[PDB]
């Protein structure tokens, strides 16, 4: 998961 | 061995710094230097009152300093006291709750959010009788807050940023100034970050890096007459502090000091300080990992590093005879267990028998381990690299040989049959170098023949192989059984139960062994043939749920099944997820639990021995035949011993590597990290505590100049965390009462959104708080530490409104309230918005791009679409993930309606925003909130309004932590927008229109932002 | 409400939305609460419903729910002190295993509201020596007084008050294909909460529909 | 079997005729069922440089609005990673261009 | 819990005990808790009523016999020396109290 | 009532069960709400109890009078100089020193 | 409010006495004082060296002080 | 449910  | 000194300030003669997390005094005059307060937890500020006699100090507490408070130090009499008892979330980037300076009259002001629904609302406030009273100044977030000519001074975002250099973002540390008593004007916005603010004379000397190189400059009250004093090369300069004579600050670790009127730098001679017992013992459980059993009633566990071989009792344990860092341990034989040793170089296998001693550890390096097995049989092993490869590694040679790489993600998850000829695992692939899911194919690789077969196909996500004892069939589990299940809440449907078993026969012919074929109606014994295996392949009869695992045993199968649930507490708290293990009769097709609790489960590699993690953290042990029979596994017994100089340098090393092998761009990775690596690794040695070293890590992550370099876990005290007692309330002291000011509620019948108090029927707004379980608040009674030591339980609280009106109520004592802050806030908002649009227009606010973020949308978007118009406020967005889905949402326009016989008109799409929408954005939205803000514009969803935002679009994903337990981030996904490319990272979004919220807006207590988006649309509106 | 002996129907509110077939009555017969479906706009794309209270004596109606959800299930207690409901307000996100989408599939949650101001959330248990209740009826802003009973989330369809325990219908979470094609009944289990325990307990499982005695 | 044999037929039939450069989706109806084809292929066909939204036959329901939501997405960006591929933005966007069939026997 | 002592059972399934020389009245899970508002060294404390109980005050003279009602408030306390006092009872009625000193008398 | 039952088991822990049903018993919880005090209030507080019990409890009366009367404030205004428990130590034990005999301890 | 001063040792003008607990050293010549080492338990006795630059410390642990070692 |  690409959190950001 | 000197220490690291830091974050220093300066009185006269007289300079107090920070070492080893407690506080020194340093006398320029005499030379000699003390220790004036200690074992108050990790102090990262401390700063002199005016007449350089008390000292207000900052210090956090929590095992990664998670909490933090103020405190009192009065040099007369040596006195120390506790000033407030708020509580104040921080983190290593966002520091809050601190000193922000001091009025013209000698009182202290403050900086905290702890009463704000936002992190990022870091308002000040004047501190009264010593913590007893709080006045607002109403200026807005601040930082620094200092005084000149009778002219407020505004540092907004003015803190240190040593994690992200070159920073130029929305959130970059500004100036502001005051000019008619009342009415304020930016002075400093450079393109750089701005920190440490401070005024000698009558100009302002901060710091920043425009010239790309931190640097110390000033100007005159009004910005002009730009200056570079400083030209430092070595290390960025810190922490800028002063008495009004000269500037204080430290460099590299050491203390500096810089004359405004000889522009003369020079260095305080200190030397050594302290230099604590180096061999640290700790407690295994607070870092263990890995548990895994072995032959003889064993387990193999991993910690800190180390590796040990103990029974369930813990009281016979042995420790694996390798230096530090072990990543994994694997059973691999009667008494030898196999094991991967990880360097700065990379990670290497190796072998131990723990009856012998032969410890014969190879060399051959295998690139970044992940996972790791051994076949039952001792010969070899299998292995999984952060380069997408799994490989057999010959347990007697060490030649590692490839099978396949998957060119997606790693090939974690595989098996090995029971007579070492197959080793089945999950396969991720893409049908397309820009496909938008990744699929995952079992894939068969037989050691014979060498050659690789497709045991499944490659249109959905097929895992968790496994063979059964004889190894004649091979099981799996898939994500195939498609089925929708509806949402309770918005129109719409997710596959929530669609996982099930499938089974695979290695010879053709033979039919699923869980359909009960008669044999005398079936021939099988042909012979091992896996061609088009993924043909032969069938269900078993068991109904769709969310399967993990799967083992097949004589006549049943266990299966790991994980019910249902939401992911807050998962994504926010790291919460591990809660599962149960079930066992199927193939015979009577019945279905029964074996045990529950689970957060985690392994097997032994005789399927006899089952070893599991309930939700209570507690580790088990119990027989497969008799799961009643469960023993606890202890580890606590044996001390876990180490050296903090040797830990040290390990870690800095692996924070290093990581940040290097984990950059988005390689090739600035090459460069950025050989630049950096020896100096800062030149401090690791001047570092006593985990504080110490973080600040070292800290400054070298900042190296890459990017976005996401974080720092999260991590054991830095043994002190526990600060505590708070919050009743959803605001204070006011009035004579000798305290009275309550505001009381906080969102939705009345929602969950935990309003004062405890409103449950009695009242709303205590007014009242005036006699006393707390007996003990009497106010004037000389700090009520703010009397809720602390009633947090978390429930307290009787004598009140007071009009009249003779008197209430004695059992209220519960929270131990925060921010949320219920929040959706007061949001509540507010939303009925401002309604009244002042005349009831035309709705308003939403998202929080994050997370579950949370998810959760508000859709909270308030189920009344507010269907307006003439939209606010999507979206200030102090914390980013996430999520906007895609947002996005998607409001994308859709309606076009048309049902009309029913009775009822209302039901538009369609039901989820399409009825009119215009209109966006409001801050400098405290950032992330995938950088991401929904350029989208929204670049979509034409509407108009911008606010100011520029953070600029971080650049992901991240950690996949291995410290050995301390601290998870370190680096820039990994770097965001590429159509036509602007990576332009967002550094910069931010551009609102169409922007509106500042000056301190003079706060003063007056009006939301100029929200107030032009709805005035704005008015004027849309009008078509 | 119609007067069995004499025939008489009497409206008591009347939705523009939806019909209100979710209602009950206290055992003392004096109040009547209810699922009021609404909109705010006649052309919102969901319909809300806040539960209604309506009151006998001095025949007047009042909120016992605000209107940003959906609230039903309403029921009394036999002495009729608190009204009993539910809510899908525990709003937290599921994640799907296929396609990149979250969907609520549990955030359904029992709340109480203690018709006598002053009086604590019954399932507390605040000890009785240290509050003051027996106050007096009186329905104004009882939705304030609303409050949650510390029960784990999912989807419940009815809620049942007893002396020492509460009875819940769950039903598990699963597809919908059987449902929409084979009208295939729905499966449910019926749930006991033991307020002193806190503890959870299952009474009766694979059931499709349930019905309880006056 | 025969309803999955024609499309996993047609879809076939889309690769080999555009040289690997089309995708196929076929949606049943507009139920559950609909849902169910329409993700079952539309997580490997939406990335190909065209899309055919097959939808002949399709018995009706009420899912249309969610299924167009979907293809109403476009592709902006792109997510680089050091390891692996790219990540279009959004994820449920489709690719390129899409095209629809439809017959007498879809209402 | 580290200065405990003296734990009796009170009615309404409520609890009495003493700790560092200060009274309590809770609930067995120590979730509704409430000091005896009474300064320093409470010897005892025992039932004596409903809402009622009755406790051992000593100070520097000596002991003396107390009452308080957590309930309402009322916490009078008396001033006839008792002397050393090492047991203390009340009876079902709450109508007197059963005191032990070390001058050996029962009273 | 003779109907609850308290009480605590060689593990420390307090516990409470009905007597009619000894089968329900719960844990008795007390360290939920911190105990609160000031050292300065508590140590003037031990200080007189330790010069008290000394008086109280010499072998001969007579000397106690004595001892008691000439020693108490000489050691009683080193109180306020205390900080920790091993400063009033200091202060108690050279004041129990003032009786001149054996076993005079503190444990 | 002052403190409890006691058990000390001298060497020269330097002299370490106990306070709180914990060590501290005073320099008769300046008349300065200083806390040279502390959250090590309850210290009792210091002694100076013969060069009066180490000096060897007891500190007693356990709830009531039942162990010791230097 | 509004099936079309
Ligand atoms: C073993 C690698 C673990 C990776 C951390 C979580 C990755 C999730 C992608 C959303
Ligand atoms: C009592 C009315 C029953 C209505 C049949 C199903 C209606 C569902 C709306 C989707």
């Amino acid at each position: 998961r690409v959190r950001k | 061995m000197p220490n690291l000194l830091l974050n220093p300030d300066i009185h006269g003669d007289r300079i107090i710094f920070v070492c080893c997390d407690d506080l020194w005094e340093h006398d320029l005059k005499s030379g000699s230097t003390r220790k004036i307060v200690s074992n108050l937890g990790v102090i990262n500020n401390a700063r002199f009152f005016p007449d350089g006699r008390k000292i207000a100090i900052r210090v956090m507490r929590g095992s990664s300093l998670n909490t933090a408070d103020l405190y009192f130090y009065n040099g007369e009499n040596g006195e120390i006291k506790r000033i407030t008892y708020f509580s104040g979330k921080s983190t290593g980037r966002r520091m809050f709750t601190d000193v922000a300076g001091f009025d013209p009259d000698g009182n202290l002001i403050i900086s905290t959010d702890a009463m704000q629904p936002f992190s990022s609302m870091t308002c000040l406030y004047r501190v009264e009788n010593d913590g007893i009273n709080f006045v607002p100044l109403n200026l807005g977030p601040a930082t620094h807050i200092l005084f000149a000519d009778g002219r407020r001074v505004i540092g907004r975002n003015t803190f240190e940023l040593p994690h992200w250099k070159g920073y130029r973002g929305g959130t970059r540390g500004k100036i502001w100034i005051e000019v008619n008593s009342g009415a304020f004007k930016k002075i400093v916005d450079m393109s750089t970050h701005v920190s440490s603010p401070v005024i000698v004379g009558h100009r302002i000397y901060f710091i920043t890096d425009i010239d790309g190189f931190g640097q110390i400059y000033s100007t005159d009250l009004d910005g002009k007459d730009l200056r570079k004093h400083t030209s430092f090369t070595d290390y960025y300069p810190r922490h800028l502090n002063t008495d009004g004579r000269r500037i204080l600050f430290s460099k590299g670790g050491s203390i500096y000091i810089f004359n405004p009127d000889t522009e003369k730098i020079e260095k305080i001679e200190i030397g050594d300080l302290e230099s604590p017992e180096d061999r640290i013992i700790s407690i295994p459980s607070k870092f263990a990992e890995d548990f895994s059993p072995l032959d003889g009633d064993l387990i193999a566990f991993v910690s800190r590093g180390q590796a040990f071989i103990q029974d369930v009792s813990g009281t016979y344990v042995l420790k694996v005879p390798e230096p530090l860092r072990i990543r994994y341990v694997r059973r691999g034989g009667d008494t030898k267990v196999a094991f991967i040793h990880g360097t700065r170089e990379g990670d290497f296998l190796g072998i131990y028998d723990y009856r012998t001693g032969k410890a014969e550890k190879f060399e051959e390096n295998l690139g970044n381990v992940f996972a790791m097995g051994v076949d039952r049989n001792g010969k070899f092993a299998v292995v999984a690299n952060d380069r997408f490869e799994i490989m057999t590694v010959d347990l007697e040679t060490g030649k590692p040989t490839v099978i396949e790489r998957s060119r997606e993600a790693m090939i974690t998850d595989f098996t090995i049959s029971d007579n070492s000829r197959f080793i089945a695992y999950g396969f991720p692939l893409k049908h397309g170098e820009t496909d938008g899911y990744v699929m995952q194919a079992i894939h068969v690789y037989d050691m014979e023949g060498r050659k690789i077969f497709a045991a499944t196909t490659e249109n959905s996500h097929d895992y968790a192989p496994a063979f059964d004892a004889d190894s004649k069939n091979l099981y799996y589990l898939s994500y195939r059984s498609l089925d929708p299940s509806p949402d309770r809440v918005v129109l719409n449907f997710s596959f929530e139960v669609v996982s099930k078993p499938f089974v695979i026969p290695l010879i053709p012919g033979s039919p699923n062994p869980t359909k009960l074929v008669p044999r005398s109606m079936t021939s099988e014994a042909g012979e091992y043939d896996l061609n088009d295996m993924y043909k032969r392949s069938s269900p078993i009869n068991v109904d769709p749920g969310d399967y993990r695992m799967i083992i097949p045993l004589e006549s049943s199968i266990l299966i790991y099944s994980v019910p249902v649930h939401g992911e807050f507490a998962a994504y926010y708290q790291g919460a591990p997820e809660k599962g149960v293990l079930l066992k199927y009769d193939v015979k009577t097709r019945k279905v029964t639990e074996v045990k529950n609790n689970l957060t985690d489960l392994r097997l032994s590699a005789d399927r006899k021995t089952v070893m599991v993690r309930k939700d209570d953290g507690k580790i088990y042990t119990f027989p497969l035949e008799k799961p009643e029979d469960e023993r606890t596994v202890e580890t606590d017994k044996r001390p876990l011993v180490s050296s903090i100089h040797e830990e040290f340098l390990q870690m800095y090393d692996e924070a290093w590597k990581l940040a290097r092998d984990n950059y988005w761009n390689e090739a600035v990775a090459k460069e950025i990290s050989e630049r950096i690596y020896e100096k800062y690794r030149n401090l690791v040695p001047l570092c006593k505590t985990r504080y110490d070293l973080s600040n070292v890590i800290v400054e070298m992550q900042g190296e890459y100049r990017t976005s996401h370099s974080y720092e999260m876990g991590g054991t830095f005290t043994d002190k526990d965390p600060f505590r708070s007692g919050r009743i959803a309330c605001d204070f006011k002291l009035d004579g000798d009462h305290y009275v309550v000011a505001k009381a906080y509620a969102g939705d009345y019948s929602n969950e935990g959104e309003k004062s405890p108090i409103f449950e009695y029927g009242i709303d205590p707004t007014g009242y005036l708080i006699e006393d707390i379980d007996g003990e009497t608040v106010g004037a000389g009674s700090n009520i703010y530490r009397v809720l602390s030591e009633k947090a978390g339980t429930s307290a009787r609280i004598r009140l007071s409104g009009k009249g003779g009106d008197k209430r004695d109520l059992m209220i519960d004592i929270l131990d925060d309230d921010r949320f219920i802050r929040y959706r007061s806030w949001v509540e507010a908002n939303r009925r401002y918005v309604h009244e002042r649009s005349k009831g035309t227009i709705g308003y939403i606010h998202i929080p994050d791009m997370g579950m949370m973020g998810l959760n508000e949308f859709y909270r308030l978007f189920i009344n507010e679409s269907s307006y003439q118009g939209l606010i999507v406020d979206v200030r102090f967005n914390g980013g996430g993930f999520v906007s895609q889905l947002i996005i998607e949402k409001l994308m859709n326009k309606r076009i048309g309606y049902d009309n029913p016989r009775r009822g209302t008109l039901s538009p369609y799409p039901t989820n399409s925003v009825r009119g215009k929408i209109i966006a409001i954005t801050n400098e405290y939205a950032g992330s995938d909130g950088d991401i929904f803000s350029f989208s929204f514009k670049k979509l034409g969803l509407g108009k911008l309004i606010g100011t520029r935002t953070w600029g971080g679009v650049v992901g991240i994903t950690p996949k291995r932590r410290l050995i301390d337990g601290t998870v370190l981030t680096q820039p990994e996904f770097a965001f590429w927008f159509r036509d602007a490319g990576f332009g967002v990272e550094n910069y931010g979004v551009d609102p169409d229109v922007e509106i500042e919220y000056a301190p003079h807006d706060y003063l007056s207590g009006k939301d100029p932002q929200i107030d032009y988006a709805i005035d704005a649309l008015i004027e849309e509106l009008r078509n």
